[PDB]
RNA sequence: AGUAAACUGAGAGUAGAGUGCUUAGUUGAACAGGGCCCUGAAGCGCGUACA
């Protein structure tokens, strides 16, 4: 249903909570009363409705197919090109992934999407990352790789990844320090 | 001084001296005294070796450069 | 007709320092070096000491121009924090909005 | 796994298969040097099994084709971290020892150029510095490896240890080694004397020498040791380092100088320095060149399977999915066929 | 939390996604359909789909963490596992055939059995009527108490210069065999509960 | 909850001057369930009493 403010704007009138409840309950009864098309059309005037984009598969000069995508985490940005076919090589900033990320946690982050879709060793990846710390860079590269792999994995696989969280951009970012308190929430030691 | 040149020069260089010394040692062991500095340096093998060494010293060092250098050194040392 | 006698003293100090700057500069250059005789640097020291105390740039304070407040003056505007807040909240300062990010 | 245990007959035919070192040979020939983690593995398994590989076979063929008449030739095993250069050098050391060589083996030069609490001034040369502890350690290791040749080899000079104490020409090298060990003060001097005598007697052909130096890049690099005035010390001031450079020279004949670069523990070198020039530096490159560079890299799939099957048979991979091909593929993913990464994962896998 | 209340925690379990439709109940079908519309939080960096994932061990690592050195925490945990396995291997090799059967060698099995042995059945809370009263413990509290007790016992200064991996391995084996100061601590808690039995009506 | 914690930078002001202040970033968790004697906020209300 449209919210009470929506209904108030529709009726250019000022209602109350109980008025909205009465209207909504009457509408619900109208639904339950086998509302036909002639009535469902009127009802839908008060209803309110509540997928990852598949990037094009481009081709190189040699005709090898690939998909390019991008993603940002904290302050890091990553552009990932994933090839339709590959032996699992993942070169980051022209560097091998294991060398560039000396932390097995970051390696696991890189592996997460391809492991999830069971496509490890089936794609060669080139990831250019910039900015932020090591974990932010790992997250950005993971997001970019997942998005690029979407184009190559089936739609059901894409939906599964999105449900898992691979394909959802992280909204968690550092919260700015506030004046008069040490941290974003750390209130200075309460004097007495 | 050699520490005042951006470009390595194979001529009058440590590598050139050392490779010449190695060739002289090998030929002395072979006992055939048909050898000279010019004779040794005129062969295409030393040309390839100096080319590869100059590449490694000046240009960016990579696997292709190292492989070419290894090939040259092997052909020079008669080891395959 | 300055704001207060302290601001007037500061203005006097500024004028005196500006007038005697070059002499102070050269005498200080002489004094601060390890080349000339120690006796030369000592005579320079007594000369610099004999120069008027108020001429010393250290004795110049950055009081607020509009209220002569001796502390909490922004060097970019030369105004005390109170006056700066007043003007900014009245919008008389171009390009200065309030604080939200 | 291979039935062949002699280190002179095995060749490419045995590639991709483990080669066992008996405990007695491990004790005698390899009382040191071997990587700490492989030492832990050997302790766990009671089996010192090194898979033969093209690098080691190549250097063995090199040493079989070497003519001791030639001035001793230099070989340099170079590569990334954990590629098995150390174990290839140990394999060839075993070969030469079984071939009755005298193995002048340096377990690691990085140790010699850092964290030296005992840093006195060399009496033989007041301008250098001694490392009595490390000198005694290496002297003991060398005695363990070549006690048989120790007595058989005589000295050829007079060596004064004190104003009244000395060793005389014709004495066995055992006397010098014993002096160096027991009198630790004379340890570095005895090391130098041993190096000199072994060099000259290899020239004379009393035996065949294999100068097997691990992490050779340290010699011609930098040092962190500080003088009593906190001044830095350059490598040449360390009698051990200068003598080792003298040995790295090829002027002598009667053997071969094998070396293996190693970034592990290197000083002031970025983690990714793994190329011969990047490691040795100008001085090291100039000293070693001429040299035969031999690359050591990750495992191939065949040697990867050999290592995994070895661990499976040994049951080290006590987790359930280790024998599974999926687990094998995950191990290959994580270690990119890197022996050290693979083992450092299998340890807790 | 920057996540709005609409966001739901992600579910990471391959089997849950591979389960056939037919085996699903109507309620499960409805739940699966509903989840298609909800918002899912981005996965935490800690847990994944690896078959070698142990939430208990991850929690113990997090508890053992100090100041955010998760790397060192994980290192210590894996080192303890390896040490326990090594000790079990030595015992197995030194044991006859019959005793080899009874000898365990799985570090995770020893770990979990030892923690179960160190879980306290009951714990004493202050009740007001304040009186320390024997009161049942929830399972979460029991597990948390076991983990904290093990970590504290390993952090006791009585161990002089001993490294955390060796200390934890020894304590884990002692608890696995139902011995050690952690078992003594659980017994002391139970004895206090028994003695304060009379005060339970409070 | 990118919160605590830890760490590292930068800015304000002076000629100079803080372990102070402001601010940027990095790694980054644990509990979140019980009750009301203690604090305070309410309703159910009770009883005091003077303006
Ligand atoms: N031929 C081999 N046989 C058996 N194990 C091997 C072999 N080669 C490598 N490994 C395994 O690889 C592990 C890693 O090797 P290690 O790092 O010690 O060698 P390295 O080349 O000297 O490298 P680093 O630079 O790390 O010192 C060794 O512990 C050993 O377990
Ligand atoms: N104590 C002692 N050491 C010696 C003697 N002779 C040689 N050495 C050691 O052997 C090493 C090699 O000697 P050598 O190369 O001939 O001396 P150098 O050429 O002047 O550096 C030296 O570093 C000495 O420490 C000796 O008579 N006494
Ligand atoms: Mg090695």
């Amino acid at each position: 249903w449209l919210i009470k403010e929506e209904l108030e704007e529709m009726l250019v009138e000022k209602l109350s909570d109980l008025d909205y409840m009465q209207f909504i309950r009457l509408l619900e009864k109208l639904l339950t009363s086998q509302c036909g098309a002639a009535e469902e059309e009127f009802v839908q005037r008060f209803r309110r409705s509540v997928k990852q984009l598949i990037e094009p598969v481009q081709y190189d000069e040699q005709g090898m197919a690939f998909s390019k995508s991008e993603g940002k985490r904290k302050t890091a940005k990553a552009e990932a090109i994933v090839y339709k076919h590959g032996s699992g090589r993942i070169k980051v900033n022209g560097i091998d992934y294991q060398l560039y990320f000396p932390i097995t946690q970051d390696r696991e982050q890189l592996m997460f999407p391809f492991h999830f879709v069971d496509r490890l060793g089936k794609h060669d990846v080139t990831c250019t990352v910039s900015g932020g710390g090591r974990s932010a860079q790992a997250g950005a590269i993971r997001l970019a790789m997942a998005k690029a792999l979407c184009s190559f994995v089936t739609e059901d696989e894409v939906e599964w990844m999105r449900q898992a969280g691979l394909l959802t951009t992280d909204p968690r970012v550092r919260e700015r320090k506030k004046p008069g308190q040490e941290g974003a929430r750390r209130k200075f030691t309460w004097k007495k | 001084t050699e520490a005042d040149m951006e470009e390595y020069i194979w001529e009058n260089s440590s590598s050139e001296r050392n490779i010449l010394e190695t060739l002289l040692q090998m030929k002395a062991a072979e006992k055939n005294m048909e050898i000279n500095k010019e004779e040794l340096l005129g062969t295409k093998e030393i040309e390839e070796y100096k080319k590869s060494v100059v590449s490694l010293k000046n240009e960016e060092e990579n696997e292709n450069s190292i492989s070419q250098y290894k090939e040259s050194v092997k052909r020079l040392l008669n080891v395959t | 007709h300055y704001v207060d006698w302290r601001m007037w003293r500061d203005v006097k100090r500024r004028k005196m320092a500006y007038e005697y700057a070059d002499e102070r500069l050269r005498i200080n250059s002489l004094r601060k070096n390890t080349i000339l005789p120690k006796i030369l640097q000592d005579v320079a020291d007594e000369e610099i000491a004999a120069l008027p105390r108020d001429s010393c740039p250290v004795r110049i304070r950055n009081r607020c121009v509009m209220t002569s407040r001796p502390r909490g003056v922004k060097r970019r505007w030369r105004l005390s924090r109170i006056v700066f807040r007043h003007l900014a909240d009245h919008g008389q300062l171009s390009g200065i909005q309030r604080a939200t990010w | 796994r291979t039935n062949e245990n002699d280190p002179a007959k095995h060749g490419d035919q045995h590639e991709g298969q483990h080669y066992n070192i008996s405990p007695q040979d491990l004790e005698t020939v390899f009382p040191h040097g071997l990587p700490p983690r492989f030492v832990m593995q050997v302790k766990t398994f009671s089996e010192a099994c090194l898979m033969v590989r093209k690098p080691a076979l190549e250097l063995l063929h090199y040493l079989k084709n070497t003519s001791f008449a030639y001035p001793a030739i230099r070989y340099l095993l170079y590569g990334e971290k954990g590629t098995g250069k150390t174990l290839s050098l140990c394999h060839v050391i075993h070969f030469c020892a079984k071939q009755d060589w005298l193995i002048l083996h340096i377990p690691d030069a990085h140790l010699w150029v850092k964290n030296c609490r005992d840093l006195l001034q060399s009496s033989y040369n007041k301008q250098r510095f001694d490392q009595p502890l490390e000198a005694s350690t290496w002297l003991k290791n060398f005695k363990t490896t070549n006690e048989r040749f120790l007595n058989q080899i005589k000295v050829q000079e007079k060596y004064v240890w004190n104003k009244r104490e000395s060793t005389e020409k014709g004495s066995p090298l055992g006397e010098v080694v014993e002096q160096g060990i027991t009198r630790v003060r004379n340890a570095t001097d005895a090391v130098g004397i041993v190096l000199k005598e072994l060099k000259r007697q290899s020239s004379l052909g009393m035996f065949h020498l294999l100068v097997a130096v691990d992490g050779i890049n340290a010699l011609w690099g930098r040092t962190t040791l500080k003088r009593e005035d906190k001044s830095p010390i350059a490598p040449e001031e360390l009698a051990l380092v200068h003598n080792l450079r003298k040995m790295m020279k090829n002027d002598w004949h009667g053997g071969a100088i094998v070396s293996a670069l190693s970034q592990t523990g290197s000083l002031f070198k970025p983690r990714k320095a793994y190329l011969p020039q990047e490691l040795l530096g100008k001085e090291g490159f100039d000293a070693l060149d001429p040299f035969i560079p031999i690359l050591v890299s990750n495992y191939n799939p065949k040697e990867f399977e050999s290592c995994i099957q070895y661990y499976l048979e040994n049951n080290w991979l006590q987790h359930e999915k280790a024998p599974t091909e999926e687990g094998k593929k995950e191990l290959l993913f994580l270690s990119n066929a890197n022996p050290s990464l693979l083992e450092r994962h299998c340890a807790y896998l | 939390s920057r996540y709005s209340p609409e966001f739901k925690d992600p579910l990471i379990d391959k089997e849950y996604y591979r389960k056939p439709v037919e085996e699903l109940t109507e309620e499960e079908k409805y739940v699966r359909e509903l989840k298609k519309t909800q918002l899912i939080k981005a996965a935490p960096a800690g847990k994944t789909s690896s078959v070698f994932e142990d939430p208990v061990i991850s929690k113990f690592t997090n508890m053992m963490m100090i100041g955010g050195n998760k790397v060192l925490a994980r290192s210590l945990m894996i080192q303890t596992l390896e040490a326990v396995k090594r000790k079990q291997f030595e015992k197995y090799h030194a044991a006859s055939a019959e005793e080899q059967a009874t000898i365990e060698r799985n570090p995770y099995t020893i770990f979990h059995q030892a923690l179960k042995n160190c879980e306290p059945m009951i714990g004493l809370v202050p009740i007001l009527k304040f009186y320390q009263v024997p009161v049942p413990l929830p399972d979460r509290r029991r597990r948390f108490l076991a983990m904290k007790w093990m970590i504290t016992e390993c952090r006791d200064k009585k161990h002089q210069r001993t490294l955390m991996p060796e200390k934890l391995s020894h304590k884990l084996l002692e608890a696995f065999h139902n011995q050690g100061p952690v078992i003594k601590r659980k017994h002391d808690l139970h004895k206090m509960a028994e003695a304060n039995r009379a005060l339970a009506h409070y």
